[PDB]
DNA sequence: GCTGACCTTTGACCTAG
DNA sequence: CTAGGTCAAAGGTCAGC
């Protein structure tokens, strides 16, 4: 059971001949597309493909036929560098805001895409985009968050307006998680990527093209997985998992504002009444 | 002859003159539920020298012919892959196996409730959450767990459960959903029976289902995930719910790339469909609620202890 | 919560 | 308003 | 861009009722 | 005589140099 081309293991007969996946692989593509042979040298087309057919390989026997380069993680790890109690979180949400806004142009397809389209997929999660900012953002602090103007929340100051249980389930549910898991910063824009191109958005105009992007950035955030952390076999999955915990506080929360607002008591800046008035 | 391409016969084959090859591409394509996709326009011509090319077109040629679908009668990770197939498969009949019947209580256009069909509603849904109680039984794993925690991911994961076990019922020539005993809604039934406003996503979720071609398997394997999730609040122990939830995406994502070679991005879809799940049973979770003034009676026992 | 645990046990 | 519309107007 | 180790799919042959 | 099952030998992919 050895090769009779070159001398390497070989599992069975190919093309009439014992032979090794090399030689095997060699003779069908020199086919397909029209000197001392063995494993320590059998890479001359002539002795290589010569001895081939000198042993009884046949022409006949072959059938017919039968990290990425268009979402790169390189523009999500330049996107991530280039931008990175209630009235306070109100505050450096406005803040962050505008920085969303320049986040969402340093996606690679993010410019070509249509006027309202922009739009609609800015305004459509930008409370879970920032959800996610501020939650990868509080890894190190313990029991408390990190807002984009230096301000540390937490505990029962944290809680003192009834605005505690939404606090822990961030807490509980993103923050804890993703230090737990330890997530990247690509990961995270990766994320916030996909939270970006959502195609099921109202009013979406060709919405195909978002879906596909959408597409194009599982792929590529499950290739740099395959790449980054290949002893972990279901870092892909389970960091997907994050995004339902992320759109059901994003909801709660979301809500939140929406009382506060139709109450007038919290000065909420400009800007951000936009977005909670469609 | 073989009526699919023009080889040489080995005996009628499923109900159609058929040689080997073809017999052999229709009983691994049947039994394993394989989904082709054809990168041409699905017209490819399969005789002896054009063979394969696409997939999608052998078998569609081999269901042109009349070959009968009915006659056809890595293993560490796919061993709960065929119990949890087994599980959801007997703790809730498929679609295409129930003798299914109709009725007409306020079937035309809405109305706030009909208080029969919340009747025989209610029954069928303590039923099924019984039911779901068994489908967690019979997963690896999940007996042997902390009694207060079982209790949670089930108080957690019910909503979940029905909508998407509910949602692989519906039939889209006629707006209807089926349940576990035959009866079969319109929307408007749905609606006149206690849905209301859910009703409109409910059935969005439906056709947004529509797409990713599940299966019985990959149902079952959502379930059990949308079950055995360690972001549950009160959990006791959840770094262990977390860790017996890992084999489940995996042996997820191996089944669905394995019935999909040429859509190898079906796995994230199917799960992100979650996202939504959340968002409807987060809103269902308060419509019971609404749901108990509305009733001149009670919630039944299991429903509301279950559903609050 | 009588049904879960004798469901349960 | 426009706020969105016209802080990617440029 | 070719290489080749590693995996999946096909089909001629086989056994049982 | 036709199911389902088997496994050598075709096909394919895609880091790594
Ligand atoms: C979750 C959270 C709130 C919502 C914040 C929103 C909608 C965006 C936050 C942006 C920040 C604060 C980014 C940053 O830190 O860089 C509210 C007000 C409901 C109260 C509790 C904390
Ligand atoms: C429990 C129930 C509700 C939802 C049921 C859903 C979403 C599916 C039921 C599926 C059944 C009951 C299937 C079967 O018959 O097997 C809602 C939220 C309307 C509130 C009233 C009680
Ligand atoms: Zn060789
Ligand atoms: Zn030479
Ligand atoms: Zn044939
Ligand atoms: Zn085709």
């Amino acid at each position: 059971h050895i090769c009779a081309i070159c001398g390497d293991r070989s599992s069975g007969k190919h093309y009439g001949v014992y032979s090794c996946e090399g030689c095997k692989g060699f003779f069908k593509r020199t086919v397909r597309k029209d000197c001392l042979i063995d494993k320590r040298q059998r890479n001359c087309q002539y002795c290589r493909y010569q001895k081939c057919l000198a042993m009884g390989m046949k022409r006949e026997a072959v059938q017919e036929e039968r990290a990425n380069e268009d979402m790169p993680v390189e523009r999500i790890l330049e996107a991530e560098l280039a931008v990175e109690p209630v009235t306070n979180i109100c505050q450096a949400a406005d803040k962050q805001l505008f920085t969303l806004v320049e986040w969402a142009k340093r996606i690679p397809h993010f410019s070509e895409l249509p006027l309202d389209d922009q739009v609609i997929l800015l305004r459509a999660g930008w409370n879970e985009l920032l959800i996610a900012s501020f939650s990868h953002r509080s890894i190190a602090v313990k029991d408390g968050i990190l807002l984009a103007t230096g301000l540390h929340v937490h505990r029962n100051s944290a809680h003192s307006a009834g605005v505690g249980a939404i606090f822990d389930r961030v807490l509980t549910e993103l923050v804890s998680k993703m230090r737990d898991m330890q997530m990247d910063k690509t990961e995270l824009g990766c994320l916030r990527a996909i939270v970006l191109f959502n195609p099921d958005s109202k009013g979406l105009s060709n919405p195909a093209e978002v879906e596909a992007l959408r597409e194009k950035v599982y792929a590529s955030l499950e290739a740099y997985c395959k790449h980054k952390y290949p002893e972990q076999p279901g870092r892909f999955a389970k960091l997907l998992l994050r995004l339902p915990a992320l759109r059901s506080i994003g909801l709660k929360c979301l809500e939140h504002l929406f009382f506060f607002k139709l109450i007038g008591d919290t000065p909420i800046d400009t800007f951000l009444m936009e977005m909670l008035e469609a | 002859p073989c009526f699919v391409c023009q080889d040489k016969s080995s005996g009628y084959h499923y109900g159609v003159s058929a040689c080997e090859g073809c017999k052999g591409f229709f009983r691994r394509s049947i039994q394993k539920n394989m989904i082709y996709t054809c990168h041409r326009d699905k017209n490819c011509v399969i005789n002896k020298v054009t063979r394969n090319r696409c997939q999608y077109c052998r078998l569609q040629k081999c269901f042109e012919v009349g070959m009968s679908k009915e006659s056809v009668r890595t293993a560490e990770l796919d061993d709960l892959t065929e119990k949890i197939r087994k599980a959801h498969q007997e703790t809730f009949p498929s679609l295409c196996q129930l003798g299914k019947y109709t009725t007409n209580s306020s079937a035309d256009h809405r109305v706030r409730l009909d208080l029969g069909l919340w009747d025989k509603f209610s029954e069928l849904a303590t039923k099924c959450i019984i039911k779901i109680v068994e489908f967690a039984k019979r997963l690896p794993g999940f007996t042997g767990l902390t009694i207060a925690d079982q209790i949670t991911l089930l108080k957690a994961a019910c909503l979940d459960i029905l909508i998407l076990r509910i949602c692989t019922r519906y039939t889209p020539e006629q707006d209807t959903m089926t349940f576990s005993d035959g009866l079969t809604l319109n929307r408007t039934q749905m609606h006149n029976a206690g849905f209301g406003p859910l009703t409109d996503l409910v059935f969005t979720f439906a056709n947004q289902l529509l797409p990713l071609e599940m299966d019985d398997t990959e149902t079952g394997l959502l379930s059990a995930i949308c079950l055995i999730c360690g972001d549950r609040q009160d959990l006791e122990e959840p770094t262990k719910v977390d860790k017996l939830q890992e084999p489940l995406l995996e042996a997820l994502k191996i089944y669905i790339r394995k019935r999909r070679p040429s859509k190898p991005h079906m796995f994230p879809k199917i799960l992100m469909k979650i996202t939504d799940l959340r968002s409807i049973s987060a809103k269902g979770a308060e419509r019971v609620i609404t749901l108990k003034m509305e009733i001149p009676g009670s919630m039944p026992p299991l429903i509301q202890e279950m559903l609050e | 919560h009588k049904i879960l645990h004798r469901l349960l046990q």
